[PDB]
Parts: C-alpha cells; structure tokens; sequence
RNA sequence: GAUGGGGUAGCAGAACGUUGAGUGAAUCUUAGAUUUUUUUUUUAUAACUAAAUAUAGAUGAUAACUCAAGUGAGAAUGGU
RNA sequence: AUAAGCAGCUCAAGCAAUAAGAAAGCGAGAGCGUACCUUUUGCAUAAUGGGUCACCAAGUUAAUUUUAGAUGCGAGCGAAU
RNA sequence: AUGUAUUAAGGAGAGUAUAACUUAAUUUAUGUUUAUGAUAGAGGUUAUCAACA
C-alpha cells in the first residue's frame, strides 16, 4: 500500500487524497496508519530457534543477562539510536517494552473490549525484540578517569551456581574480550502476602 | 489482544490491559494539538505513522531518487512536454471504488452496471431505488458509500454553491457538451459527480449446492458472488473529452469533391 | 578501462552536476542507499 | 452490504461528508499519505 | 448443441435488446415531496398516515 | 571512488568553467568524427570546430563562442541563397522571396541540417561535457546575433494596434527574412515554446558558424562550395508558397500592364454538370494564346484556379535550372558576364 | 566464374533447448544482479538492445567447456 | 447494420503521436485459400479422436553378446599383487 | 535408496495442565560440571532462567 501511496502523491499533487479520513481496510480491519495489537505488541509465538537468535548477543534464552531496569539503545528500525529504559521483559517471545514517547504507534482497538463512545484508534508503546537493542552502561575510562556511556555489543553469563533444594540460580554477567563484570539492575522482588485461605 | 485470548486470562491480566488504555487516553489530551488527531483517534504525528505510512524508507528513498532523475532528464530537454496522463491526474479528480461481494452472478449484475454507466450519481441512485432487481438495493447502498469517499477523501462535488453564483448571478450560459454515445447535456456545475466507468468482477464461491437428479446422478451447483467497480469523476472530465472529440473532427479537414487518391502500383515505364 | 555506468553518461552530457544539487537539496542519496537500514517489519515478527 | 452494521469508521465519514457539503470545512489535500523528501 | 457458442453470438443474445429500461414515470408526493411512482401512493406517507389513523380516531 | 575512477581526467575547476578548454578538443572522439563526417579540409583544426559548438548562452565571452563565427557564416549563406533565387526565379514577388530564403537558410532548415550531421546537444553546458556536443542554455533568451535590420519606431503599435507594415520597407528595416527586429536555476520543469525557439536558434548558429569557420581557414570558394552542397542541394517547391487573394483581378492587371488582350475564361472541357463531383476545365486566353488552365468542381473555382496557374507561370519563370550567378565572376578565369533578366516588380491590383 | 536442392515408411549426420553436476572458496551486482511483460536488433526452434514496475549483496544470477538424464506433447473416447 | 472468409496469406485506400523528431496497431476494398491428426488405394469428407488452457504422460536400466569411431598397450592385452 | 550400529511382541478405548500423559495424567532424591561450561541478581504459575549421569 505504501508503494501505491507514494506514487499517487507524486502524480496528483494538489489533489492528494485524505486517506486518514477513509474507511477501514476490510482485509485486516485496521485504520489508516494504524497497526494491529498483535503486531504492535509482538504477541506472536515464535519458533524455539528464533528465541535463541533474539538473545544470541545476551547469552541464551535460559541464561539471560538482560533484566528489566537496564538502559538499552535501539539499533534497528526507524527509531535507531534511541536510548530508553526497559519496563518489562517477555521471555516467551523474547521481546522488550521501552516506554518512550517516540516508540508509540497507532493501534486499532478491537470492539469486543471498547464502548460505543470511545475512539476506535489509540496510541500504545510498541514492543521490540531483544536482538534490536543493546545495553548502555557507563564504564570508567582508565586513562582519562571520567565516566561515559558505552554500548555493550555482547554479554555472557559467569559464576553460575545452582541451589537444588530451592531450585534457584544466581550468576553474573560480563563483557567478553574486555572482561568487565556488569552489575545487575536494581530489581524489586514480588510482594508475597499471607491470605486468609492459607 | 485476541477475541479468544481475552476470556482465558485472569482479571489481573485483563485489568492491566484496561489500565494501559487508560493512561494512553490521558496522554492524548486547545486547537494546536487538536489538529494532530482525527475524529477516529488516529494521531497524525509522524512518529506514530512512520511505521505504517513509511514502512520501507530504504526503498522509498531510492524510488524518489529515480523519479527526481527522471524529472530532470525532462527539464533539460527543450522539446519535452508534460504527458497527457500526468496532466490529467493532477487536474481531474477520480475515485475507484470496489464494492463488497454481492450474492449474485456476473450475467445478472452486468445489466445493472451497464444501466448506471455514464449517468450522474443522483440519476443512478434514482434508477436503483425504483428498479425491480434485488441487487439494485445493494448497488444503491454501495453507490452512496462511494459518493461519501469521493467527497471526503478526494474532494469531489464541493463547488455547487460557488457554481450557482457564477452562472445565475452573472447570467452567463452554461456549457453544452455531447457524450461519446451522443447524448446531449447542459452542465451547470462542473463538479457534479458521475459514473465514468463501471465493470463487474467474479468473486469467491458463496457455497455449493448438490443437485440430485434421476438415475442416481448428482451435480454440484455453485452459488456465486460478484463485485462491482465504479469510477466516479466530475463533469470537468466530460467537458474536456468533448472538447477533444470536437477538435479531432475539425482537424480531419473538409470533404473535397476531387480527392487526390494515390496510385499504388509502380512500374518501370509510362502507361500514358 | 571499466564499465560505463549511467552516472558516467550523465557526466558526459553535463546533467550529473545538476542531479547532485537536486538530490542534495531534497536530502536524497547520491550514489548510495543512505543510512536508513533494511526492512524489518517481517524480521521483527519472526519471518524466515 | 445493505445489512452490514455501520461501524465507527462509517459513522465518521458520514459526519465529515455533511461538513464539506454544508461548507463548515474546506477540503484540503492529504499530508500524511506518504513521507516523501520532495514534499510536492 | 453441435458446437460451442462463440463470444460474439452469446453477447448478441444477451445485450442487443436486453438492456434494463430506465423508469421515467416518476413524480413527487404532494404531502411530503418525496419521489414516488406515477399514479401510486407515497410509501412513506402511506405508512405514516396508516399509523396516524391508528392512534387517534 | 576507488572502484569508479573518472573516465576522462579533468581538473577540479572543470565544472566551474562555462565551456571545455580548447586543448580538450584534442581528446574527443565525437569532434574527430564530426570533422571527417563533413569532409572538412585539414586546414580547420579541431580546436576551431569545437568553438563552433559553444553558443553564446553557454559562454558569454566574445571568444570561445559562436557569436562572431555565426555572423560571418550567416552573411555568406544569405548572400549565396539570395543571388541564386533572383537568377533562377527573377520574377518572384518580394513576399515569396522572403519565404524562399527563410525556407533554405532559416532556423527550421538549419535545424534539420545540424541534425543531418549527427550533432547531439548537451543537457547543461559546462567544462565537463564532451567538446563534440552542442552547448547552449535554452533558459536564457537574452542572447541575440547582430543583423542589418533596424528597430521600427512604431513596433509597439505594430504588435498592439495592428498597424500596417509595408513590404518595400522590410528590405531596409527588417531582417533578411522580413521579420521585425527586437520582436539558483531549477530544472524541475518541462519544455516551453520559448525553449524550443532557443534550441532551434542554437542549432542554426552552429551551422552558420561552421560556414564562417570554413571561410576563415579555407577561403571564399570553399565556403560557397559548402553552402552549395548542404543548403542549396535541398529541395523546395516554391509553387506551394503562393497564396492568392482575388487572383482574377491580378491576372487582369498583369495583361493590362504588359498590353496583352484582356483575359477571357473559356470552357475547354466539362463533365458531370448537375452531379455531386463535376469537373469543369477552364482556360484563360488573352486573344488566341492560352495563359493558364484549371480544373475544379465549380465554375467559379475552376475560373479562379485557372487564373492562379496563369499567375504562377508568370512568377515562376526560370531562365534555367543551373543558371550563372554573379558570384562566379569573383573566381578568376571565368567567362565574361552576360546581363541577367531584371523584372519590373510584382503586379499591384485592387 | 565448382557441383548439388520435393518427399511418406525408413536410414544417416549435425545442433539447440530443459533439469541437475564439475571448474566455482570462480565472475558480476543500489554506478541496479534479478524482475514470466513490452520493445529493438542479429539468418534467429535462440539470444540481444531499450523501456516500464518492484528492490536484492546471498538459500542471487551467470559466460565458456565438460558430465549425467524422471530432458522437449494440438493429439492415446488419456489423467488431474 | 447490402453481407455467404478454417477467420490466415498477397495487394492496399483511410484513421491513428495536442507540439521539432518519431506510425506500433486497427483496417475499407481486390484476390488466393474446403481445419488438424489418425487410418487408408484414396478423406473438406457426412470415417477416427479432441470444449479450452495449464501440468502429469511413452525405446529406459541391468546382465550378456556384437559393430563403428576414437584411444592405451602390443604377440601380447586386461586384471590383480 | 544404500550402508552402519543397536534392539527382538504389537495395537486400541477412554481420561488428562493442548510441548509436558494415565484419575499422582508437570512425583521424589543422588553425584558431577556449570561460560575456561555443555555441544555474587530476578523468577514456585509473573512457574518449570540446567544440562549430563
Ligand atoms: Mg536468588
Ligand atoms: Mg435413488
Ligand atoms: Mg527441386
Ligand atoms: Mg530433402
Ligand atoms: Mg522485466
Ligand atoms: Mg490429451
Ligand atoms: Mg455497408
Ligand atoms: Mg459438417
Ligand atoms: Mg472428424
Ligand atoms: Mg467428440
Ligand atoms: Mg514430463
Ligand atoms: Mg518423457
Ligand atoms: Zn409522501
């Protein structure tokens, strides 16, 4: 459609149509310039071979060296070089949410979850795969002595130790080649409560 | 958010999807930014559209580079002229509308398309309202939908008020033309929308019905669906096309009594 | 000694120097594809 | 097509149709159909 | 049939004089002004008057 | 870049110059081919043939351009074509004489001659283009070649209020064809009726400059031979340049001037009278001599056609197909000159 | 100033094309490889020129020579 | 829309490019021409087969026994050590 | 298709965390190595973020 729209605008000029005011496309049900919730959230289940590729730069799907709270930088798409903080991380599809205003995109809301008075289209933060982002961490420059932000291209796990009684796991992450152990981000543990039925 | 993956979740997961839409509605909220959204909630900011309106900038940039070079090769040519098609696209409005799938056949709907062919939208709508055909009700509905997209998206039929003042106040004579079929018309509003082209197309098979016949024979009957495509234009097109047919007839020269018809056979001698 | 490309032909006729200013004025690439990157809409969805 | 329940997109195009015809709004060409660097 | 009918001869049989005739016997209702058929009642005013004579009589 | 080194080496200041340098003409294969395609004498170097392709619109310097070369060649072309028409058709009316000249040495034919030579144009002039291309800028009409006409004091009224302009004065005031005198950049556009006139003008100045180059290097006889080979060799039917108004009165005035008997139209043959396509063959006699004849589908038209053919026969009188020209006496070793026939002038009638 | 020139059954010679393979870890490709179209030229079952449309850097295409065949369809009341 | 075409071939008026340059195509009119295959002494045959289009669909492989050409060795050849 | 290695009784019905399989349908333990692996965090359903034996 973008191939047909670019040509139409080039030929018509002052008669360029107002496509934003047209009806939805029945082939998919989306408005103009609007994505689908499945495509804006990337809720599609991918192959297990694809999951291993999305985190090839940050270890393995079961040994993941990126956590929510890390500042990453986009390296693909229109919003390249955009730096943001991770809010949530989905390990099923290996996607990540960066609540940045520039990453918002129009989305067609389905009607089974919308009142007759609400607007059909809305703007929501778009998810990205982990392969399209890289970690941004400040490292101390040894010769100058000042701290500047750098982009980490690769991460690997280190000092892995399991606890069979508790079925827990604690390890560290470092940058290969330079061997710089990067601390984990401050994560808040889930709040466990005692219910009356317990 | 799928229709089926919406009830198999907990209210905890479902309430967070409602909270996400709530914070999104608050962020969207006098006139400077009010123009950045449509009545349907589509944000007209480049950042929110670039992923759908400009999905492949690597190719659009190279395609534009092609059209720019093609335009300078014509600007440096002293003998270049704007092609006829490129001149009509930027001067004459047009809407190509394809209807939905109607429960009928091509042999049946072809006759309703040929009826509204060449007529104005107002004339065609009146003929569909008083037609004994069952699809005439569908054609009328689809023709009203097409006229709505022609007015909102293309800007057609938006000079009626300015037309009447131009002629009725001035007291001038409107334009008189003659269509390709020879029908004479007197156009007072050059923006009036009319059915320029119309054709029917075959669609997917509605269903299959088994015809059980004598001697234990069974035949499959196909229930058809068909679509109609209408091209709506303004009367400016019929005026231009008429002025061209007139100029072509005036360019063919007059009839002469003694024409200099050529002798086609060549022989290496004189026969007279 | 090498292949004669469309660019060389424009340079011979003199049109190339006019094409550079226009493409540069419109911020379009001259002899390249730019800094935009390849299509990713299908890659991000998991296309193979 | 006569029996399709008119959705919110259809109700929005009918409202604008009355605005352009009445004269409340003056039609203008699109500006977000495609993001061209030429802007022509 | 001995042979398959060609495209020319089947189009003749389908189109020559089989065009749908436009209805030109139309006029306006004297009570509302809507388009109706000549010598016929207005379907809009009929139902409305048919219902008006049902409530108050 | 490293993979695409430049094909023709050029200094960085090349694009800044309006036209390529003279020495560059010695490395262009288009020039060398054009020089041989025209069988030019080796006395004309390539640096000179290159200067004939630079229009004043591409290089404003008095040198490096066509201005002066084209003026000399125009004077030779117009002169050799003028004396040639007055010796082949000494009775041509002045208006028909102007069109005959414009039909041979005008911008239209010279454009066809330049294209007959295989001369391609450059998109935009500059010091980077091939010296073998015709360089000019059709966007600048502020360039005009010097001529021998003057600007009429009533030119403003000639064009606005349709004032009258006579023929006798066009020989002194107007140009050689009877036309009055004095009648960053963006290439995102299309052609124009002005760019076509600027392009057609550039091709004409080139053909003229080639003749001026031959005259400067070879001499006078070489220039006449070139004009006589590429221009006078063309074919033109002058009878098709005639448009008569009341030809029956002009023929009556002709017979009265020459003292011939009054012209009488006579029906030589006819068939189909009272039909849709008759044929009346009318012949106009002055006494017993048949002057002209015309066949048309009407009695009046056949009489007018017969008078027109009688006037053409008078105006298209030719002493010979290849007559002697007064220019032949300049060539030493020529026979004595015999006086040519000088006509009185075209007939002026009501 | 060489000689010869219809052709069924049938015999013989010389080639083209299709698919895969070797040279090939080769050659070329946003300065546009590839694009079932159109077009142009060349004694031409074939290739080539150019145009239009889209946009790939190799799971792409490819000359030449050679190797091997599930290799060439208007005809089987053939099959789908 | 005055006409009795296996719809092709020979001859060919005319129409056809808003413009310098550039005519593909359609074609009035005249003439020649009774599809294809199979099978037959012989088929436009009113003998056989096919509604159209696309795809699938038929001298191959093995062993054995020969011939021609090419080529290795040579009263020896080949195989194997 | 052939070859190599290993092995020497096969199916169905119904049910079940719809990768997880038998009304226990996701049992409970041991040892070793864990990024120089193998080939100093968060996470018990917001689960099974560990492979081998
Ligand atoms: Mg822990
Ligand atoms: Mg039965
Ligand atoms: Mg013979
Ligand atoms: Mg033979
Ligand atoms: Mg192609
Ligand atoms: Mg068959
Ligand atoms: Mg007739
Ligand atoms: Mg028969
Ligand atoms: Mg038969
Ligand atoms: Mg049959
Ligand atoms: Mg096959
Ligand atoms: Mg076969
Ligand atoms: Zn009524």
């Amino acid at each position: 459609a973008a191939v047909e729209a670019r040509n139409e605008d080039w030929m018509l000029g002052p008669l360029a149509p107002r496509r934003e005011l047209d009806e939805i496309t029945l082939s998919n049900g989306n408005f103009f310039g609007s994505l689908s919730p499945t495509r804006a959230l990337l809720e599609s289940e991918v192959s297990e071979e694809e999951r291993k590729a999305r985190v090839a730069w940050c270890g393995s799907p079961k040994f993941l060296c990126i956590a929510p709270g890390d500042r990453v930088v986009v390296i693909e798409g229109h919003h390249k070089d955009l730096i943001g903080t991770i809010e949530k991380l989905n390990t099923r599809n290996m996607t990540v949410e960066i609540q940045s205003e520039k990453l918002k995109t129009n989305t067609t809301v389905p009607q089974f979850m919308q009142n007759d008075a609400d607007k059909p289209v809305t703007q929501i933060y778009a998810r990205l795969p982990i392969s399209s982002v890289r970690l941004v961490h400040p490292l101390k420059d040894p010769q100058t002595g000042e701290y500047r932000d750098v982009i980490i291209r690769e991460l690997r796990p280190r000092n892995i130790v399991h606890d069979r009684p508790t079925r827990t796991r604690s390890m560290r992450r470092f940058v290969p080649g330079e061997n710089i152990i990067i601390p984990w981000p401050k994560q808040e543990p889930i709040k466990r409560e005692d219910q009356p039925a317990d | 958010w799928s229709l089926f993956g919406w009830g198999k979740q907990k209210v905890e997961e479902r309430n967070k999807v409602k909270e996400e839409l709530k914070q999104s509605e608050l962020a969207r909220t006098a006139a400077a930014h009010a123009k950045d959204q449509t009545p349907t909630g589509i944000s007209l900011k480049k950042d929110h559209l670039v992923r759908v309106v400009d999905p492949d900038p690597r190719s659009r940039v190279r395609w534009e580079r092609k059209m720019v070079i093609r335009k300078l090769q014509r600007g440096t040519d002293p003998w270049s002229v704007e092609p006829k098609a490129e001149r009509i696209a930027r001067t004459e409005r047009k809407l190509v509308y394809k209807t939905g799938y109607l429960p009928t056949s091509v042999k049946k709907l072809v006759h309703l398309s040929r009826q509204i062919r060449g007529k104005t939208v107002s004339e065609a709508l009146v003929q569909m309202q008083f037609s004994k055909k069952k699809m005439a009700k569908e054609v009328k509905t689809e023709l009203l939908r097409a006229e709505a997209k022609a007015i909102v998206t293309r800007g057609m039929g938006l000079g009626k008020a300015a037309a009447a003042a131009a002629q009725k106040e001035t007291g001038a004579e409107p334009v008189k033309i003659q269509t390709k079929d020879g029908k004479h018309l007197e156009i007072r509003d050059p923006t009036r929308i009319y059915v320029a082209e119309t054709f029917v197309n075959k669609g997917f098979t509605r269903g299959v019905e088994l015809d059980y016949r004598a001697r234990g024979r069974v035949f499959k009957m196909n229930k058809p669906t068909t679509t109609m495509t209408v091209v709506l234009k303004e009367e400016k097109t019929r005026i231009r096309e008429h002025q061209e047919r007139v100029a072509k007839k005036l360019r063919q020269g007059p009839w002469v009594h003694l024409p200099d018809r050529p002798v086609t056979s060549q022989r290496q001698f004189y026969s007279w | 000694p090498r292949r004669v490309t469309p660019v060389d032909k424009e340079r011979m006729v003199g049109r190339w120097k006019v094409i550079q200013k226009e493409l540069q004025k419109r911020e379009l690439p001259v002899l390249g594809t730019g800094n935009h990157g390849k299509y990713v809409e299908l890659k991000w969805l998991g296309s193979k | 097509p006569s029996q399709f329940e008119v959705t919110k997109d259809r109700k929005a195009i009918k409202a604008r149709q009355s605005k352009f015809l009445s004269g409340e709004e003056t039609w203008a060409p699109g500006k977000v159909n495609a993001f061209l660097n030429s802007k022509i | 049939p001995k042979k398959k009918t060609s495209h020319m001869k089947k189009r003749h049989r389908q189109m020559a004089g089989k065009a749908l005739k436009d209805v030109t016997h139309l006029n306006r209702c004297p009570a509302c002004g809507n388009l109706k058929r000549m010598h016929h009642l207005c379907s809009t005013c009929l139902g409305k008057l048919k219902g008006f004579m049902d409530r108050n009589g | 870049n490293d993979r695409f080194p430049p094909l023709e080496p050029l200094p960085p200041a090349a694009e800044s110059l309006p036209s390529p340098l003279p020495e560059r003409a010695l490395t262009s294969a288009k020039l060398a081919a054009l020089h041989a395609r025209l069988n030019l004498s080796p006395k004309i170097p390539l640096q000179t043939l290159a200067r004939t392709l630079v229009d004043a619109s591409a290089d404003e310097n008095p040198q490096f351009n066509n201005a002066n070369l084209a003026f000399v060649g125009q004077t030779l072309i117009n002169y050799h074509i003028a004396e040639w028409l007055l010796c082949k058709y000494p009775r041509l009316p002045q208006g028909i004489l102007f069109s005959a000249m414009k039909a041979y040495a005008g911008p239209k034919p010279l454009l066809q001659i330049a294209r007959s030579w295989g001369v391609d144009t450059a998109a935009v002039p500059g010091g980077e283009v091939d010296p073998g291309l015709l360089q000019f800028d059709a966007l600048k009409p502020g360039v005009a070649i010097t001529n021998f006409g003057y600007k009429r004091t009533e030119l403003a009224y000639l064009e606005k209020f349709k004032w009258r302009r006579g023929m006798a004065s066009r020989v002194v005031l107007d140009d050689d064809f009877g036309d009055v005198v004095r009648s960053d950049v963006s290439y995102d556009r299309y052609g124009n009726p002005d760019t076509r006139a600027a392009a057609e003008r550039a091709h004409a100045y080139f053909v003229r400059a080639v003749v001026g180059a031959i005259y400067a290097h070879c001499g006078r006889e070489a220039a006449k031979a070139f004009v006589k080979a590429h221009i006078m060799s063309r074919t033109l039917d002058i009878a098709k340049l005639f448009e008569f108004k009341y030809p029956t009165r002009e023929l009556a005035a002709l017979c009265a001037r020459e003292d011939f008997e009054p012209p009488v139209a006579r029906l030589l043959s006819e068939t189909g009278r009272q039909s849709r396509t008759p044929v009346f063959v009318v012949g106009i006699y002055s006494g017993s001599d048949k002057l002209g004849e015309g066949a048309a589908s009407s009695l009046d038209h056949a009489r007018f056609k017969a008078a027109m053919n009688a006037l053409k026969a008078w105006y298209l009188y030719s002493p010979g197909e290849n007559p002697r020209v007064p220019s032949d006496m300049l060539e030493e070793g020529a026979k004595p000159w015999t006086p040519a026939y000088i006509d009185m002038g075209e007939v002026i009638s009501r």
